[PDB]
């Protein structure tokens, strides 16, 4: 009821559960790829693996 | 010294994020000091809006 | 009736490459 | 809550900044990850309960 | 088997270096033993504790 104090008011809840297994990705952040430079040393990130 | 809405008081601490922390007032990670705050609805609010 | 499995039914435990190594 | 719903989220790009910067949420707690960092990650699966 | 005293010295030094490398895989109560997982998943105040 709308007469209730906040401890007795309804709350909606969403729980995002994540896994990055010893297996590939299927969900990613908005971040954008760049060119694969082979045969030089690079700072790198593959599927979030920095 | 400054004024904010009550929900933003959580942003006035070291290592935080959000519109106030990131675009208005940023504390250093090693901040040494006291954050002191009080509700001022009796002074800082006006009909139709301050 | 039954039969002995011997050393059958092993599989790759994860999608990880490993070589020239023993892994537990 | 006794028979809570679950949605599979997969094969898509997220933007968690649109979630965690929203004024709509009264609590936003993360475990094993930072909320600011989620846009730098990828996941095998995501489950929305 | 005659040179067992010399082979024993070689084996003990190899066992000590293999033990030192394998201890890099231990979590020690951190969220991962991979230092790049901790840094790519967490922000400074959380990451420094791991």
């Amino acid at each position: 009821q709308p007469t209730n104090g906040v401890g007795y008011q309804p709350y909606r809840v969403v729980v995002l559960s994540f896994e990055l297994l010893h297996a590939p990705a299927t969900v990613c952040g908005p971040k954008k790829s760049t060119n694969l430079v082979k045969n030089k040393c690079v700072n790198f990130n593959f599927n979030g693996l920095t | 010294s400054f004024v904010i809405r009550g929900d933003e008081v959580r942003q006035i601490a070291p290592g935080q994020t959000g519109k106030i922390a990131d675009y208005n007032y940023k504390l250093p990670d090693d901040f040494t000091g006291c954050v002191i705050a009080w509700n001022s609805n009796n002074l800082d609010s006006k009909v139709g809006g301050n | 009736a039954y039969t002995n499995s011997f050393t059958r039914g092993v599989y790759y435990p994860d999608k990880v490459f490993r070589s020239s190594v023993l892994h537990s | 809550v006794y028979a809570w719903n679950r949605k599979r989220i997969s094969n898509c790009v997220a933007d968690y900044s649109v979630l965690y910067n929203s004024a709509s949420f009264s609590t936003f707690k993360c475990y094993g990850v930072s909320p600011t960092k989620l846009n730098d990650l990828c996941f095998t699966n995501v489950y929305a309960d | 088997s005659a040179l067992g005293k010399l082979q024993d010295v070689v084996n003990q030094n190899a066992q000590a270096l293999n033990t030192l490398v394998k201890q890099l895989s231990s979590n020690f109560g951190a969220i991962s033993s991979v230092l790049n997982d901790i840094l790519s998943r967490l922000d400074k105040v959380e990451a420094e504790v791991q």
